[PDB]
């Protein structure tokens, strides 16, 4: 219940299950998300992760209750916030197969991730503004980098969502696929990156975040050592040697 | 080069050079153009009527840097656009032959009326070239697409009765009583309610890149903005007072 | 599997597996993407002509993990794709009954010619399957919205004639002299202006996607090219000239 | 003259009036658009500020007169940079709505709001760089950041204008009505904004404003920091109640 | 041999000339682009620069095994890292003419550009995850900043390419013309940019250059001085005078 | 190959000596590319792994050619080539110190700011004197030394003009040591001597890693050193330097 955790190859899936509560992301549920992710970071066995939720939902938003009892001194103290920062901590390939709604933290915790791909009716949203709330899970930040400011603020400033076609035309999400192929095309995404060399993946993925986080010219200099890195690493022989001579290649992960 | 009178809210335009079949050389194209001037920008104007001079409607492009992508640049292609454009029903009374950009042409207009004996001859690939004039637009969905590949990649003549069996125009009458229906019909036009007329025009026009989703904000949009004209009230008090409606066009 | 000809010009390609009534095996795939690597390639084959061997055209994929997605993604859509990327004409002389992929293949040719007493079958429904090889793609096109809709939902047969009435089609002949005028037309192809011919499809399909105003930049831009050919120049001259024209198709 | 100042409820319309030059930013324009702006910054009864200019144009450019008789030392001193760093610091949500013609400072004004909905006829243009100028105005920031380095460059080095289609495919604006429904739209836009918490509006613009100022981390602390804000507001409060017991909410603006 | 130089007024054209190794770019060809742009650099009779390659190849990437005889040690001690900063350092409007394929290092080329022109077969790509690398030329930091987060993560961490019109809707291109007309076309962009005052261009240029290495605040101010700077030229003089009596401008330069 | 600036050498110390005592040891246009030609030879010669520059005992650098910059208008000033070669003094990616005596003013503290560390005579100078001649710093003089000694004593400088002694420079961090004037120099080489004793790479690691510190928030700045600091957990040298240091020897480097 809550979470279910299941498993193809190197590949880890995580499915918000909490039906009845269109799978608002609960505290628990959070906590969940973050214990399996740290997990994962550190088996060597997997590559990749993906994060759906069913054919209705993916997540809508959080649950209401919980974030009402808080007031300004127990908001001050919550928990929740280094539980997003572990989230985004995760330092392998993070998919999301969102299909029906994500909206709130929902929509937050698909913009947190690296790749989106949304089912044909799909809907994103932030709507904490018309709750007399606003985004504080990253959709202040993390929307307006990807879609620009004039889309980012009618949705945070209005709260209305938009479908999963002006998502992809806006840059939210890089794939659409009919509702009952989105979970299946997510993983397969999946299995494609989890066929590459997982430093490689990981370098790769440690050069994205830092794109967010410095200027150009820095963040040239920090790719130049990220890639400075593998070209010490054993996959990156195999990977070019197993290209070379035609194969699929076995990396150790080193 | 270009006639053209203006009457009881019908704005005909003449291609007029009857020997060349109407065919345009660059001085007719500047005419053209400004008489469309006034027909967008004059709204007691509120219905064009385009037809050809002597025998024929027109043999389109004259031809008498090898860059003809200048030619489409310049003269068809803003042509083409503002007739698109215009917010006003336009009639192509096809009166003769209409060959190259002069079927093309004739083919875009919002209602064409035809002479029995007219013809439209879509020779383009014959000389090695391509249809202008939004003829790679028009063809597929005036004809659907098995007959625009037909018509437009063995380039021979269709005659008025076969595109109206093909439902690339909307009538052929003999061709005595042409100019007479087409006036009629113009000047039907001009007392109908124009501005509606115009969002009809171009909702049509967009539908054909815009989705069913796409589309039916747009016609909500187009409604709410065609019940606030005088015409919408004029209308539907006319009808329930079963009364003849004095349409303004606004 | 795939019997091939050139001659004069054309490349025809016949469907050869006649007591299957040429229905396709993934080794008939296979030769099919070899003679069509060819047309491609080479450049003095300035028409492509497809038509089955026996009695049928081709019945479409014979029917003896359930994943239909890899049969399409395999075999029918690269060979669709390419077909559609061709710049050159094709032709479908539908000699016989055209079922499943086999009819909305057929239906795909830039130019159809059927016998008369051939069928188009497309029951995908009855298997409770969707039209492929761009079938749902194609059939609004060719037949318009509701009789695609009609076609593809209730999935049963189409005589050549239908389809003709319908816009389907260009043309249906007697049986025996099928083989006759689609090879009569063919040879007339390969000796028309190619490459201008390539463009004329390319912006005809291109144009089921466009704005007209995206359209005509596109028509600008397929003149300015046309008009600098060799077969432009030709053309210009023969005519001029009155004397017949020696297109090379560049 | 000039400027045309109307409302409705706390929606504020700034409408530009000079059409025989059509719509040109005068410094005097300029100034009364700041006067303006300020004004309504501590208006308590506003919440949200709609920008148009009328069919033809929006605005369309600056007065090139007042430009040329500024030399190397008059260009340094020069009153108008610092005006247009005061409506940026307008804190309530800023909705351009753009029919016509938006080109050099028209464009560089409608690039500065929050939110841009544009006419089927719109055109977006920076024609700076054919006079032998740029763009001084934020033109050469804000454009690139919204519609990325490819599109804003030829725009910014050709001076060349895009259409309210390519505008929006682009990020540039977030909605394209028909022409005679652009402004009456937008002010719909605005309604909605207008019926949230104004508070919640400020904070969740000011997160907005600042993920342009820094790094991916600081911006989400940062959001954190005004999320908590709200928790401490009576606002908030009331947004989620009216929410819950579903009705319309009655903000104090506390 | 290896690469072609070309002129057309002041518009210098580049073409990498390596047929039979697909463009690939190598060492001796990059050090060739590298000096042919710092030459550009400084002839004030050049405007703007077009690259391009050939209709079936832009670049496929660079040379494979010049990257191979690299070991850690020779990799951290490697010439091409600067070899792409003196690239990025040219000051001139650089326009990327893209047929056929710009994969890898290719790919990476057209995104170190102004401004890229595609043609309708043209594919972009950053393959160099499935060799058990990863993009070491600005792939990770340039794609990301124009088209987002999930799409240049889809890309990098995957390696798939995609076509000519998911790259324009995407934003990491701003043309899409047929393959026969984009090189044609691609100059007479270059000759528009080329047609206004050189100085313009290079401070309208850096102004461009420099938003991706501040936070805007900083960018609007470091605009204003780049703008004063023109204000100070006697081309802007020029410039609008050629406009207001309406003429085509001749500038000195100065 | 310039007699204005003497290249000799010290085991894998590089020393670099302005030598035009006529004009203060004002650097040239020439001076400079000279400079620059030095250090981007020395970046690649695995023999060398620390730098150090000085001039002489009265002056270290009084300054720039005055003339080199007055002849250049506007439009001269807009495409000058001096200013990507201080970006190429700066990519100098070994150890840099500044042994600096007597007068380092203008582009002489700039140079001197420039450097990774300074170390100083007792009677050395440090100014920026550009705003008494109507301009201001050029090559870095408004950057780094506000980030060095805090923005009352860099704006006052700048401003005003005015110089500061060695001491006060040591007290403000501009300076990290001040010997007597005879025995700067000689001492500085002590200094690169010890610092060209550690592994080459690692000079190269930790030397980029404190460059990317001015260029980038501090959690950035730590992610970055975390990646560089990986790096060398790659290298051979990072075995030969703990061994040497366990086993109680004199590490031998290979410089991988």
């Amino acid at each position: 219940s809550e979470l279910i955790v299941s498993r193809q190859q190197r590949v880890l899936l995580l499915t918000l299950n909490r039906p009845a509560a269109r799978n608002a992301l609960n505290n628990a549920l959070l906590m969940q998300l973050v214990n399996e992710l740290e997990a994962a970071a550190t088996d060597t066995s997997i590559s990749v992760c993906v994060i759906t939720g069913n054919a209705r939902f993916f997540a809508a938003g959080a649950d209401l209750n919980e974030m009402a009892e808080k007031d300004l001194a127990a908001t001050l103290n919550d928990t929740r916030p280094q539980l997003w920062a572990r989230l985004q901590a995760f330092n392998k390939p993070l998919i999301a197969a969102v299909n029906g709604y994500a909206l709130g933290a929902g929509c937050e915790l698909a913009l947190l991730c690296d790749v989106v791909v949304a089912g044909e009716n799909a809907r994103f949203g932030l709507p904490e503004i018309t709750l007399g709330i606003m985004p504080g899970a990253g959709g202040t930040q993390r929307l307006i980098r990807s879609v620009g400011k004039s889309l980012a603020s009618k949705m945070v400033l209005s709260g209305e969502s938009i479908t999963a076609q002006q998502a992809q035309q806006a840059g939210l999400v890089s794939d659409v696929f009919p509702s009952d192929l989105t979970l299946e095309y997510a993983l397969q995404l999946a299995s494609k990156m989890a066929r590459h060399s997982p430093l490689a993946l990981q370098a790769a993925k440690q050069a994205l975040r830092q794109s967010q986080e410095v200027a150009l010219q820095a963040g040239l200099a920090q790719e130049r050592q990220l890639f400075t890195l593998l070209a010490a690493t054993e996959d990156r022989h195999e990977g070019i040697s197993a290209f070379l001579q035609k194969r699929t290649p076995d990396f150790k992960g080193r | 080069f270009i006639l053209s009178h203006v009457e009881k809210g019908v704005m005909t335009l003449t291609l007029n050079r009857p020997e060349r079949l109407n065919s345009f050389n660059d001085e007719m194209h500047a005419q053209l153009a400004e008489c469309l001037k006034q027909v967008e920008r004059d709204d007691t104007i509120r219905c064009l009527l385009l037809t050809g001079a002597g025998r024929g409607f027109c043999a389109g492009q004259d031809l008498n840097a090898p860059d003809l992508g200048m030619s489409v640049e310049r003269f068809y292609n803003p042509l083409v656009r503002r007739l698109a454009k215009l917010p006003k029903p336009v009639i192509c009374a096809v009166n003769g032959v209409a060959a190259g950009a002069g079927a093309t042409l004739a083919l875009g207009g919002d209602i064409v009326i035809a002479a029995r004996s007219a013809k439209f001859v879509m020779a383009f690939s014959k000389l090695g070239l391509i249809p202008d004039c939004g003829g790679t637009w028009l063809l597929p969905r005036v004809a659907g697409r098995a007959r625009a590949m037909g018509l437009a990649l063995l380039g021979n003549q269709l005659s008025a009765e076969q595109a109206h069996e093909w439902g690339m125009i909307w009538q052929v009458v003999d061709d005595e009583t042409l100019a007479d229906t087409a006036q009629q019909l113009a000047r039907h036009l001009a007392t109908q309610p124009t501005f509606g007329l115009g969002l009809i025009k171009q909702a049509i026009n967009s539908a054909e890149t815009n989705t069913l989703d796409t589309q039916l904000d747009l016609e909500r949009d187009y409604q709410r903005l065609a019940g606030r004209s005088a015409d919408y009230r004029e209308g539907v008090s006319a009808f329930l007072a079963k009364r003849s409606p004095q349409f303004t066009g606004k």
